[PDB]
């Protein structure tokens, strides 16, 4: 009954919205708005206040005041506008976090889905990791109509393109974290990361990143991209040139030391597909000395690090140089 | 990457 209250004077509002945008401008201040969804996005965080909220439609109304706000005002710099959009987005991330339906829901609604890829290029980090987190939720078992929405809207090029003006960790994690979730997808969506320019050279770079707080996430994300993407670069050349003269075979060497069996199994996984069909960067890594570090790592306890351990030794000593023996 | 509530 209370949640039933807040959520009206929300669609009280998207209703008075739609009266003016037919005709032509209602402000959300003189409603009390961002007031309502700051308690709706604090009650997102329950998992009973969560059922609450599908029964009553609560994804829906918070999803298209998110939309209609940012159809009206565009990227403006107004304190008020953003706190509402970053409140909205909270809300839906928790409500999109482990629930198929309602992944599929915010993917349908294409008017909110076309709004929120729109918000990573504003002058706000905070909301460009909103934003990023709910796209993270949705990029996540995502069903074919889901993946083919994200394609659509072009969320691929425009997280990448995000994440090379990103200032703040936390806004980083959040948008290399939806990145390695829409990297798995498809070939295609790989391709698009790979197409923005300077993207590579900034996926290399996390590799070594230095972290604020004693975390391995940023490392363990672009690494884990970069993981996905590989089998693309692998038949290429160009992109092979981008890797070389900002040292990444050589860093993903030192990557088979870390303690993060995450990090490990992402560089294991790169080294697998760099590994074929090139001889140049195979006598790179037996000059680097990747056959002595892999041979440590294929009677590892995991699957995924025993076998792209094991494979990418494989494509090293089936191809060995003529300067050896 | 995986899924997550809000980084708050
Ligand atoms: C964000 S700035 N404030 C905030 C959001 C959510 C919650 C609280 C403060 C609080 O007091 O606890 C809740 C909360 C947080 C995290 C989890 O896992 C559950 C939960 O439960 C509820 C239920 C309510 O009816 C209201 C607030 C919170």
């Amino acid at each position: 009954h209370h949640m039933l209250h807040l959520l009206e004077q929300i669609r009280a509002y998207c209703e008075t919205c739609w009266e003016w945008q037919e005709a032509h401008m209602p402000a959300p201040v003189e409603h009390q708005i961002c007031p309502a969804v700051c308690v709706l996005m604090k009650l997102s965080f329950d998992e009973e206040h969560r059922h609450a909220m599908n029964e009553l439609g609560g994804l829906q109304a918070i999803a298209e005041l998110l939309q209609v706000d940012c159809e009206m005002y565009g990227l403006t710099n107004d304190h008020y506008s953003i706190t509402l959009r970053r409140y909205a987005g909270m809300a839906l991330t928790n409500l999109t976090f482990g629930d198929v339906a309602n992944k599929a829901t915010l993917c349908s609604m294409k008017g909110c889905m076309r709004a929120l890829v729109a918000q990573l290029k504003s002058e706000s980090e905070d909301l460009q990791q909103v934003i990023a987190s709910v796209l993270r939720n949705l990029s996540w078992r995502a069903d074919v109509n889901s993946k083919k929405t994200l394609r659509e809207v072009g969320s691929v090029k425009a997280l990448m393109e995000c994440a090379l003006e990103v200032k703040k960790e936390s806004t980083l994690k959040s948008v290399l974290s939806a990145l390695w979730n829409l990297s798995a997808h498809c070939t295609e969506n790989k391709a698009d990361i790979c197409a923005v320019d300077g993207a590579l050279a900034f996926l290399v770079g996390t590799l070594t990143y230095r972290s604020q707080t004693n975390t391995l996430a940023i490392i363990e994300s672009g690494g884990g991209i970069l993981r996905n993407v590989s089998s693309l670069i692998a038949t290429n050349e160009d992109h092979r040139q981008i890797l070389r003269e900002n040292n990444c075979l050589q860093t993903l060497l030192q990557h088979l030391k870390s303690h993060s069996l995450t990090i490990v199994s992402n560089a294991c996984g790169t080294l697998w597909n760099l590994s074929a069909r090139n001889p140049k960067d195979q006598e790179a890594l037996w000059d680097m000395g990747a056959v002595s570090m892999l041979k440590n790592l294929i009677h590892s306890k995991h699957k995924m690090i025993a076998m792209g351990s094991a494979a990418a030794l494989r494509n090293l000593m089936a191809n060995r140089p003529a300067k050896y023996k | 990457a995986g899924e997550s509530l809000y980084e708050k």
